[PDB]
């Protein structure tokens, strides 16, 4: 299922072209809605008193039809941004009428050249156009992935094309959007219509790409090859940049005339059948505040979206597994009773990772079930006089107050988030810690976060929407999100940024951190935020991780974090970003605290947790 | 017949040839001889005439009874006259080209043309074989015209929105040449003299420049230059002004006429009387003018 499009710039008649490119499979049309070539004049007589109609009428499809099939273009001879004034002022009211025609027939997306470098009067009326109304039109503004000057054959006699790199230089059709894009501030109605020529730049290029709202993918008929059987191809670098671009789920469109017409659509619904991910799907780019099991009390289905992860509680059977043959041995294993404490017991999933680990290691147990939100406390009481019985004793308390009646040999819990402690396990297990043995095991014994810088101005876009009515208008920037990062370019290699031990026998117990870490960044790009990850070990060669290049195959539990930063900065190819993050804390509440200082300087993000706070 | 009359040209015995397009309404198509020029634009006295598929952005004449026609549909389209002179029949419809066809111009052979289109492509077509012998994309734009060497064979212009006017010789390893403003938007050859052209802008300023002299003319876009069959030619220009003038020797303005309401798209002189030149215009008008 590939939804395609068709980009005409002849049309006789609507109806019959449509029905024609429908009939070849499309799924709408690119067509322009007042001729090519119906040059207008608006300030100069007599050619400003043309009598009309100016155009088709909009009686010639259902409304349906322009809502669902049809996308407007610009004319061709359409430039606000030429230097004689005569044909500005003309561009001006021209793309104005064109853009309002466009919304008053109520199409789904109208289509804008990008083809030089200065296009700051068009961003102008385009911009003006948007803040007349609050109107649901989406605007694709056609750059080339090549600029037109730097793929022309090198036929000039007197001016032959460069045949040395130039790194920046290839990269300038990216500049045309990126100054595009900022003067028009970012706007949630401007995307990407991306066109693809017939030789691909280099990789940076491309990659330059990532994170950018892309909504549709240009191909000219001229680019596609030919087999022995006469059909149209493409190269296998096109191929890999095609399967890129249906990760993006981007809508492909096929310009041009006919040079082998449903050829070139079959070739593209052939390469989208021939291709974690399937739970992932429908959460992309979609961001959530981090979950604070502590200050709140979790719903009965969040617990069940926890527990539908065999890979994470295998590995937490498997860890108790380990560690109750090593601290019982083969000659007490009916006399030695170890006293497990599930600290955060949620329904009761750890609490059967238990019997089922002391069972395949043939060992006796005695098990508390420490939970405080009394709603699933519920369900544990329920499961301990149904089927657990005796050997499990449920507790409904805080285990920073429980006063145990006994010390516990192993004590379990999973009270980690998106980046390791931004749920408060360092302070929750040291109040648990005083009722540990001297010997006493914690699971899990340590945690380390790690961060990433990213670039993405589609997410970039959607933090900055984020603002509210009563609060401060950039508080949305100043605290993190839970979010499946999709449509995103990550910048460097994560590093570690926190790490905590349990049991922490340090006597001067400090939970507050300060990490400087450096990126090295061997790309041009744009910072808009940093990605967390973490990673933990259950015990000894047992772990657990979302961090992409250790990420524990087959894991649903923890989508990344998302810490951004108010403006974007730009980084130029070989400078290191230097971020800093601090985890502050007072009696009451836990909050994080970061900054960019190279290669330019942030502001420090959510000072004294202003903006965000994690309820102790 | 459509609104906009885009093309006028004479032959030999003085039939007027149009080409016209409907560039608004339901339908956008176009439309393709008149024995009797005065009798034009009236549909009811006319000696041949044909409906093609798509608008017609300019054509010429292809010896005597051949019409090279340049679509909106991105094909070329050559259409001939039968034995009788009675009906218009398309000869082949190449769609070679990916976006509208814009300029077309036969070369010198008789045998061969250029056709230069919006996207950004010069293709070099035989009209014997009906296949495109070179395909260059020199430009960084759209191409705006081309205008082959009236006696060289293998040499013609091209102007493109890139700002760019390349002089071509096929003959060359490195075809094009980039001959040193504003946009220029309509090429002309010197009849009489072989390294001599004209151009005008966008910004309606004929200029004259050899292997420089300029006057602003028009107070638009200068959409054509078309040279007088005398011995010393007058420069005929029409611009998107709406308006008509005829230069001379050093582009002083000789003649002026603003008979036409719309944009005025082309312009023929008579074979016949050298001092009658043919215009046609948006406004759907014919008007003939005797130049003093
Ligand atoms: N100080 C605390 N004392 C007792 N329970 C806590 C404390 N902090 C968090 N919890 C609970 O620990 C659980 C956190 C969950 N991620 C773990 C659920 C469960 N262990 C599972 O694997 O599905 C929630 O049920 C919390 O109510």
């Amino acid at each position: 299922r590939v939804s395609s499009g068709r980009d005409l710039n002849c049309v006789p008649e609507i109806a019959d072209t449509l029905g024609a490119v429908a009939k070849q499979g499309f799924d709408f049309l690119c067509m322009p809605v007042f001729h090519p070539r119906f040059k207008r004049e608006f300030i100069q007589e007599p050619a400003k008193n043309r009598p009309g109609p100016q155009t088709r009428s909009d009686l010639l499809l259902s409304g349906r039809d322009w809502n669902t099939l049809i996308v407007g273009k610009l004319s061709p001879w359409i430039r606000p941004d030429s230097k004689v004034e005569k044909i500005r002022r003309n561009s001006e009211a021209a793309m104005l009428q064109e853009l309002n025609f466009g919304a008053y027939l109520g199409l789904p997306a109208f289509l804008l050249p990008l083809n030089q470098e200065d296009n700051t009067n068009l961003a102008r009326v385009l911009t003006n156009h948007i803040h007349t109304g609050h109107h649901s039109s989406m605007f694709w503004m056609r750059v080339p992935l090549v600029a037109p000057e730097d793929l022309r054959d090198d036929i000039i006699e007197n001016a032959p094309t460069t045949h040395t790199e130039e790194y920046s230089g290839e990269e300038k059709t990216w500049m045309w959007w990126h100054n595009f894009r900022t003067l028009c501030d970012y706007s949630k109605r401007i995307a990407v219509a991306l066109e693809i020529g017939a030789d691909l730049p280099s990789n940076h290029v491309i990659d330059r790409w990532l994170g950018e709202p892309i909504k549709a993918a240009i191909l000219p008929t001229s680019i596609f090859l030919t087999n022995k059987k006469g059909f149209p191809v493409l190269s296998k670098m096109h191929q890999r940049l095609i399967f890129r671009l249906l990760k993006l789920e981007v809508q492909f469109i096929i310009t041009g005339t006919n040079h082998h017409f449903c050829s070139y659509l079959q070739y593209l619904e052939y390469l989208s059948q021939n291709r974690y991910e399937l739970f992932a799907k429908g959460y992309e780019d979609y961001l959530q505040s981090p979950l604070q099991p502590l200050m709140d009390n979790l719903e009965s289905q969040t617990y069940e979206v926890f527990e539908k992860d065999p890979i994470k509680y295998s590995q937490y059977q498997q860890a108790i597994y380990k560690c109750l043959l090593d601290r019982v041995p083969e000659e007490e294993k009916d006399t030695n009773v170890q006293v497990l404490m599930v600290l955060g017991a949620g329904r009761g999933p750890l609490v059967n990772a238990s019997l089922r680990a002391a069972k395949q290691a043939d060992r006796r147990i005695k098990l508390y079930a420490v939970e405080k939100n009394p709603n699933a406390v519920v369900t544990l009481e329920n499961w301990q006089f149904e089927e657990w019985g005796s050997q499990v004793t449920v507790v409904s308390s805080d285990m920073r107050e429980w006063v145990a009646p006994e010390k516990a040999d192993i004590i379990v819990s999973e009270l980690l988030g998106s980046f390791a402690d931004n749920e408060l396990s360092p302070e929750c297990l040291d109040g648990a810690q005083h009722f540990l043995k001297d010997d006493g095991v914690s699971i899990p014994g340590e945690y380390t976060s790690f961060l990433a810088p990213i670039s993405s101005s589609k997410l970039y876009n959607e933090v900055r929407a984020c603002r509210e009515k009563d609060r401060d208008p950039e508080a949305q920037f100043e605290m993190p999100y839970v979010v499946r990062l999709h449509n995103f370019h990550q910048l460097s290699a994560p590093q570690p940024c926190f790490t905590f031990s349990h049991p922490n026998r340090d006597p001067m117990i400090d939970n507050n951190r300060y990490c400087t870490l450096e990126f090295p960044v061997e790309v041009n790009t744009v910072l808009h935020g940093f990605a967390g990850y973490f990673e933990t070990v259950l015990y000894q060669d047992i772990t657990l991780s979302i961090r992409p290049e250790t990420h524990s195959p087959g894991m649903f539990s923890w989508f990344p974090i998302l810490f951004p930063i108010k403006q974007p900065i730009t980084v130029r190819e070989g400078q290191t970003i230097c971020v800093r993050f601090w985890r502050c804390s007072n009696s009451k509440k836990v909050w994080y605290e970061w900054a960019v200082t190279a290669p330019v300087c942030s502001a420090i993000h959510n000072p004294t947790g202003r903006s965000y706070t994690i309820g102790l | 017949m459509e609104r906009q009359l885009e093309a006028a040209r004479y032959r030999s015995d003085g039939a007027l040839l149009l080409g016209a397009s409907s560039l608004s309404g339901r339908c956008w198509a176009g439309s393709l001889l008149f024995k009797d020029p005065c009798a034009a634009p009236n549909e009811g006295f006319c000696s041949a005439g044909v409906q093609t598929e798509a608008g017609v952005a300019d054509l010429t004449w292809v010896g005597e009874r051949g019409i090279l026609v340049a679509s909106d549909s991105g094909a070329v389209e050559l259409w001939e006259l039968d034995e009788n002179e009675t009906l218009i029949v398309s000869k082949f419809c190449k769609y070679e080209h990916d976006d509208i066809v814009s300029t077309v111009s036969v070369l010198s052979s008789g045998t061969q043309a250029v056709s230069g289109s919006k996207d950004i492509c010069i293709k070099v077509w035989d009209l014997a074989q009906q296949v495109v012998l070179s395909s260059y994309r020199a430009h960084a734009a759209q191409v705006t015209c081309v205008a082959a060497s009236p006696h060289k064979d293998s040499v013609f212009l091209s102007c493109s929105e890139d700002n760019r006017i390349l002089l071509w010789d096929t003959r060359c390893p490195k075809p094009a040449s980039q001959i040193g403003g504003y946009l220029p938007t309509s090429l002309a050859w010197h009849p009489q003299q072989s390294e001599v052209f004209v151009f005008g802008d966008e910004n309606g300023t004929v200029s004259l420049v050899d292997t420089v002299l300029s006057s602003a003319v028009h107070s638009q876009c200068v959409t054509g230059l078309v040279f007088s069959p005398h011995s010393v030619p007058f420069l005929a220009s029409l611009s998107e002004d709406c308006s008509l003038a005829v230069l001379d020797s050093s582009l002083s303005e000789l003649f002026r006429s603003q008979a036409h309401r719309d944009f005025v798209r082309d312009a023929t002189w008579s074979p016949l009387n050298h001092s009658l030149l043919t215009t046609v215009g948006w406004d759907h008008q014919v008007v003939h003018h005797v130049v003093p």
